[PDB]
Order: C-alpha cells, then structure tokens, then sequence
RNA sequence: AAACUUUCAACAACGGAUCUCUUGGUUCUCGCAUCGAUGAAGAACGCAGCGAAAUGCGAUACGUAAUGUGAAUUGCAGAAUUCCGUGAAUCAUCGAAUCUUUGAACGCACAUUGCGCCCCUUGGUAUUCCAGGGGGCAUGCCUGUUUGAGCGUCAUUU
RNA sequence: CGUGGAGGUCAGUGACGAAGCCUAGACCGUAAGGUCGGGUCGAACGGCCUCUAGUGCAGAUCUUGGUGGUAGUAGCAAAUAUUCAAAUGAGAACUUUGAAGACUGAAGUGGGGAAAGGUUCCACGUCAACAGCAGUUGGACGUGGGUUAGUCGAUCCUAAGAGAUGGGGAAGCUCCGUUUCAAAGGCCUGAUUUUAUGCAGGCCACCAUCGAAAGGGAAUCCGGUUAAGAUUCCGGAACCUGG
RNA sequence: AUAUUGGCGAGAGACCGAUAGCGAACAAGUACAGUGAUGGAAAGAUGAAAAGAACUUUGAAAAGAGAGUGAAAAAGUACGU
RNA sequence: UUGACCUCAAAUCAGGUAGGAGUACCCGCUGAACUUAAGCAUAUCAAUAAGCGGAGGAAAAGAAACCAACCGGGAUUGC
C-alpha cells in the first residue's frame, strides 16, 4: 500500500512559527492558534492539572512594569519629588 | 502533597518485546528511560497515610 | 535552497553566536563550576528539526 | 532576642544578607579595629578600613611583618597585600588574601574624613 | 575621563545643541580604534556623556508647557503620569459625603459627642 | 613444578553508597491592598574590550537623572585627577522620561519589519507623484457643540 | 536489640584524632548486637530513662543508575581493483600531486531550481572525545570573511477557500452565510488658484480584507575577474511606465 | 467581626538531608525528540590562599617516572570521604 | 406660493467610555462519567471535576411580609 513511507515525502510546514509567542503552532486553513490565541482574543491558557499554568502566569520572565508596583506606593502615592536633607 | 505523584498518567507496552510497566516518556533517549510517577515505582517516591 | 521569507528566517537567526562558546578564559571565572554548555548542536549529523 | 517584628532567630535563615548583602554595607562587613593607643584617643575601635592606611600582620604565618591595603574582594571576603608578597613560579606578586579584622593597624592618616564625623558617628575625636 | 551633569542643566537650547553636535563627530573617532588595539584608551566615557544631554534637553522642553497650561482641568496628556485607575474612579473627599440640608442629619448635624463613663 | 576460574586480608583503575551540612523548596496563623489606554504579562528578534547560555534593559538598549550610604569591583585589559566632601559604586534606593517589528495592541493583514490616504516642514526651482522626520484615522451603548432626509403627527403669513 | 530524630541528665566525650567503611584480630550471649586495636579519613559524637513511626529487608514482569561470565565472541559478503612512485610526517594499503590499469555509459554519483534546513558551502589552523578498522585530509572542534538589484521572482490581482459591519439564536466562551427589507460609497461640471469649502440640476451599481516561488505576467543579455556565488558591481550595446 | 492554596514583609518547624521532598536549590516550565494539545530528564560538595602544575631528562601531542609547593601530594581539572 | 417643538442620523475637535491575563476564596447561569449497590432503572457520588464571563479588594447574604407559643422576640455570616 504505501510502499514504505510513513514520513515520507515530507516537505510542507504545518504549524508555522507563531508571530504572538513562538512556540511554532499555528496554520493558514484553519486560522486557529494552539499556544495562546491567534487571530482571535481568545488566550489557550487553563489551570486544569497540577501542570501546564505558571508558563502563562508571571514571575518567570522579565516584568518591567510590575516592578514599578512594588516601588510606589511602599510610602504613600508618592507622585512628587524630593532633595536633600543631611548631605 | 496534592500534586506528589499527581501530575503523571500514561500508558506503556504489553507483551512482545521485554519491557515492563514504564510509562513510555516520549522521545528517545530523553534521560526519562521509561519513568513518571504513580506510587512506589517510577523515580518518584511515594508517601503512604496521606497526612491529614 | 534559501529563498523563505525574513520573519520566519529571523526566529531562526540566532544559532550563529552558538558556534562560539569558550574561547580561553571563561575557563577560569570568578566561582565558575560550569564550564561548556550543554545546548552545542550541529546539524551535519544532528535533527533538530525546531 | 525575638520579641519584635524583624528578627530572625533560625540558623539557615540567618545568612540571608550575607551572599545577597549589599556592595555599600559589603566593605562595612570588611572593617578593621585600631589598638590599647588609639582607643583612649579617638573612643570609638570599629573603624572603615581604608586604601592610604597601613596594617600589620600578626597571625596567619607571617609574624613581624606589615602590610598594605590594596586590591580587596567582595564576592570571596578578602583582600590582597601590597607590601608582603610571596613568589609564583619565577617571582613577581602572590595575591595573598588576607582580612584587616584579622590584622592589627598601626598607623593611619589624620584627615577630615574623621574628627567631625566621629561626632556623627558618636564619639568626641581627638 | 567622566562629564559633570550640571553643567548641562546650566546652558540654554542652543547651547546644548552645538554642544550635542561635538558629541556627533566623537563617536566615528571612539569605534575606527578597535580592531586594532585590543582597548581603547575612552571607550567607556562615551556612552555617558551624550545620554545626559538628551535628559536635560528633553526636560526642559517639558518644563515650558506646565507654564502656559498652568491653571486649569484641561492640561495636555504628558503632565500628569501612569499612578491607577482607583484614584481616578471610586469615592473622593466630597462625593463620598454629599453635604447637603439632609445628608448633614447624618455625620455633620449628628455626630458623636465625646463622654466619660466612671462617675 | 606454571597460566586461567571460584572463595580473595593491603597498595594501585573503571564505576563514584551511606553518614555529617546549606543562600532553597511541600502541610498552616496574623498583618497589609501596591494589577489593569501617559500602554500589562509571556515569548521571539538583541546588547559590554575577549558576551555563546540567565537576570536586567530596549538605538540614552548589564544605563542616565535624583536620594541615601561617604572613599570601588574584577580572571585579564583600558584608566582620566572631581580623590580632604557641586557626588566612585556590577549592590541598594528609585515620585519625574524613553520603550521598534509582535502582543488584551487599533486604516485594512501576516507562511509576508505586507499593503494606502490626509495635514505640517525641507530638497528634487512641481499646491496633486516620490523619499526622510514628526504628528493621525476602524466597529457595538450612554451625553453634548457646529450640521442633513422623510407631505407619520402637529402650526404660523397674502 | 539496632538505625534516624526531639527533650532532659552524668554540668560527658571531642587535632593525645568523633562518626562511617574494610579487617584469613580478640572477649561476652540460645537467637536480634555492642565495645576495643590497626589502616584510611579530619569534624561536632555516644549511652540510659521518654516521646514520635516515611527506621531494619533476596523475589511484587518492582523503579533508576552502574558493573560480569558468555567474550579479547558473533557480525564486519548489494554494487568487478588493487599495486607502484613523489612531497609531508614519530607513525600511511585508503586523504593531496603525477602516471599506469578500471567502474558508472547523459533513464548515471553530472550540470541548474522549489520544499526542509539558516552558517552543514569557501579560507586558515588543530587531532584529547565522537567520526563502530585506519585516516596530517573532511559534513568533528576553535579563530574569520562574503550578504550590494528599477528589470528573471515575491509583494499587487483572481478562482477554489477562509473570514467582518448592517440582521437572526444562546447564561458565557461563538458558529454559519458573503450582500437573504440599506439611511453602505461622495465624484466630473456650474457659482469659488490665493475657502483648509456651506445650499440646487444633470450621472455611475463597481462599493471590508486575505488568497499560488510549476499557472497568470509591459522591461537586460553576454563575457571576464576572485578562495566561493549573479541576469546585481565594472566596461560596451538598449527599451518601457509614472510624475 | 467572619473567609483567605496565587502577589509583598519576621518566626511560617518536635519534617526530610540529593533514586527521598513539588516537576525545578544548579542553565529549571531545563536538555533531547515531535506537525499539535503534553509527559518530562541524569549530575549537590577542593583548599586559608589555584600557589592549577617553576626548571631538567625521554617523547609528535595528550602522560608516566623525579623535584618544588602544601598540615596531609593517600584531595591532581575523573573535584572533602 | 413661505420660518419652530417631539421621534429617527452623520465627523479626524474640547471633555469621556469599550474588547483581557493572573486569579486563593466567593457568587450567578448551563451541564457528565467512574466507585458502593441481597442483578438492572430510582437514588448516592453531585446544586460535582473541567471550561467561560462579569464585579469587588473580601465576595455572597444581611437593618424584617423574619424567628416563637414563651419570662414575648431585637439584623447577617462563621467556629
């Protein structure tokens, strides 16, 4: 029947490389996402199992506005300025 | 834990070749030669009485 | 071949610096226990395939 | 003694400031005393070590000999000597590391640095 | 070598603006030296010096607008800031307590007179 | 009278238990309320004199500015004199800026830094095309200024 | 009875060498064991009276890692063929150069593209692992360089196909259809160069987008140079479109 | 007042002590493999100071046999035991 | 052969609003299987697992068409 190839003749990429994440899991006929939405403003990120959520969380990554957060507001809206005081 | 030994549900061979129950960890040569958890088998202890 | 598109090319334009490792002097760093790193690849003989 | 709020009165949990202590308290860490002269001339013996002050060895393995204060090490807690150094292989400069609490001051340099900072820092100065 | 920093909040637009322009020709002469000295002798004193003129500059050019636009609720959107959402929703210092001829019954008409139980 | 095999007390390979430890990680109280259109998080494309791999950062790209501390760091190189007090500092602190191509991320798309228009300024001695820099525009509700159909209903002049 | 761990005590032991391992060294006990010496090693150790229960071990096709007998073993047969000389080297049946003898006989191991791959091509240097014999050569490793376009493509357009607004279900997350009750789009001219444009006639039914690197299609070939690659640079000879 | 497994700041403790505890103390949503949603590794330890090996003999290189350094070269880039 | 009010529209302006991630706990709506079973349905598991949206910084609920037959009772939730 097929004579031997399984895996073949394979020259034709599927899931291209996804310009949202990379994690390369998308495709041009079904225009649908398999990493974290694509096209649309849907986010494939659960919480089912005991695995497979912090990677959409945070805390593992860069957070260049969160640290902003914990910054401000430790003395009270601070949104002033200041000068010296004893050299 | 909740999640010691929870996060781990496969399925390997049969009869046939000599092999026995080892979740087959996908990829050859992975460092995970048939591992995963369940209970007082694969690397991964187990902890009998669940500590209320 | 080569011909593709830049996007795509561009995701995969990065392996280059990875031909470059140790030269002669991350041998001895300030309290360095890893030397070489584990991520070398050359696809001669090696299938990656992404 | 653990009876307020920030006290830590484990083992492990107690060397937190120590591998992520801060560079600008690191050489505080690093600091060196004075001698029985000194300290019924200035009060205070704790004080910053410095790179134009000299020291002296007395006990590690070179007993009478003195030395100064250069290159010091943060991430390893040392510092190197100027004045005593060893011999590598054809004779040039042993990196010996060393620590100014271990060592002994004899002489220092009188500036402003001191004196009226003394009276910040608590004392009464010369 | 090493700048200052107040010396360029000292100059005015145009005089920063020569200024920024002597910075210009200094780059093409801090990176021809480099591939054949293995160090340059002001490699790192480069990168210091240009990116405390664009600060000064672009401050000052901030600065002239809270002048004009001094004294009212209609200020461009660059004067303020970022802060939350919270402070610009949820309850104030009045409209949390509307005062009023009724409302007064409440805290203000109504409040709580100070005593002393013991005898 | 030897070599080899099994049982083999020391030395010398391959293989690299157990015990003694640590800057960290699972069950639980109290206190605090600091995410969210002046642009979030993650990922990709990157950055230092020898920077390939983290963190941080985004053509001011391992920083700048301000405050506090008050006389460095590194394996090596380079090194000005502000070094007895208009500010060293890879740590820490950090109210005011900047942040591309993607992304809850905006003219319209993405296997494609894809594909247009309007306004302002300079040159090609041309208000119309092209190029560079800066600044914008899309849909579903609830108010409002300047403005349009429809003899459905309802009025005023010879 | 032993091991791990907590509390209390002999205010114990502890570089005059703890604990752990080996010991064809000894004593006591019916059986579970402990102490001493030597060697190795150089940092906190042990007993009794209690408490705690994830402490002891030949097998569940038990899990993971490592090591033998077999064994200096089987295998090393698809594709006719090796040998001599020279250079280099400690070292050569096999890489380089030259010669002789041959295989494949444009339906081949040729010479040009697409897909995959993005530094595996070119230059220099090196031989510790891998490259299941050998191998100074190499698709192993380290240090560099090359990426130049109005024109052959792609981008633009269309069929298949995917997919909005204006409607029509559902609690939410959405799907199908592609014009299935339109108030969808705003231009030539007249009154207006210096008004960035307000009121009336006479017209046009097209009126989200994406969608082929073998098809569709106004435009450039040849020759030479370099360590590598052009129709791109240099030199010579021409044409078309828009403003 | 009452609730409070994720974020921030002390003790979170009569736990375990690297085949154990969560998947992760290290490069840790790691490496490798796959068209996708996933499963998910193996390896903790030098010394006060790398002084990380002067010089000489043999050898093409990597080594061994001396010597020097160190409390011990019975710690020699295969790391305390 | 001539001007107003109401309803129904159309921009790029001053001044506003909308589309989500993480998500312990909690709330509204919709909606399964396996275990046990003196056989099977009913029932238990279960106003559940998983998934989605909105609001808040605790949420839901709660200052009475409520709870009693007594000595009349004096808001909600939780141990």
């Amino acid at each position: 029947g097929k004579g031997t190839p399984s895996f073949g003749k394979r020259h034709n990429k599927s899931h291209t490389l996804c310009n949202r994440c990379g994690r390369r899991s998308f495709h041009v006929q079904k225009k649908t996402c398999s990493s974290c939405g694509y096209p649309a403003a849907k986010t494939r990120s659960y919480n089912w199992g005991a695995k497979a959520k912090r990677r959409h969380t945070t805390g593992t990554g860069r957070m260049r506005y969160l640290k902003h957060v914990s910054r401000r507001f430790k003395n009270g809206f601070q949104t002033g300025s200041a000068s010296k005081a004893s050299a | 834990s909740e999640k010691a030994g929870h996060q781990t549900s496969a399925e390997s061979w049969g009869t046939g070749r000599a092999v026995a129950r080892i979740p087959r960890v996908g990829g050859g040569g992975t460092g995970r030669s048939g591992q995963g958890a369940f209970g007082n088998m694969c690397r991964g202890g187990r902890m009998f009485a669940p500590t209320k | 071949a080569a011909q593709k598109s830049f996007r795509i090319k561009q995701k995969m334009a990065k392996a280059k610096k990875q031909n470059r490792p140790l030269p002669q002097w991350i041998r001895l760093r300030t309290n360095n226990t890893i030397r070489y790193n584990a991520k070398r690849r050359n696809w001669r003989r090696t299938k990656m395939n992404i | 003694a653990k009876q307020s709020l920030d006290v830590s009165s484990d083992r492990r949990k107690a060397r937190k400031a120590y591998f992520t202590a801060p560079s600008s308290q690191r050489r505080v860490l690093l600091s060196a005393p004075l001698s029985k002269e000194l300290r019924a001339q200035y009060g205070i013996k704790a004080l910053p070590i410095r790179r134009d002050d000299e020291v002296l060895v007395v006990r590690g393995s070179k007993k009478g000999q003195e030395g100064k204060i250069s290159s010091v090490y943060r991430l390893k807690f040392a510092v190197q000597v100027d004045k005593v150094t060893k011999e590598k292989v054809n004779g040039a400069s042993v990196p010996i590391n060393l620590h100014p609490s271990k060592l002994v001051i004899t002489k220092l340099h009188l500036d402003k640095d001191r004196k009226a900072l003394i009276q910040r820092k608590g004392g009464k100065l010369e | 070598a090493g700048v200052k920093a107040y010396e360029l909040r000292t100059k005015s637009k145009e005089q920063l603006a020569s200024q920024l322009v002597d910075l210009k020709k200094e780059l093409a002469e801090l990176k021809v030296q480099k591939l054949s000295r293995p160090s340059l002798p002001k490699i790192k004193t480069v990168r210091k010096s240009i990116a405390c003129v664009l600060t000064v500059i672009n401050e000052q050019q901030r600065e002239a607008v809270r002048q004009l636009y001094k004294g009212k609720k209609y200020q461009p959107k660059d004067l303020r800031a970022k802060k939350t959402r919270a402070l610009r929703r949820a309850l104030t210092k009045f409209e949390a307590s509307q005062v009023t001829e009724k409302q007064r019954k409440k805290q203000i008409a109504f409040p709580q007179r100070k005593y002393a139980i013991k005898a």
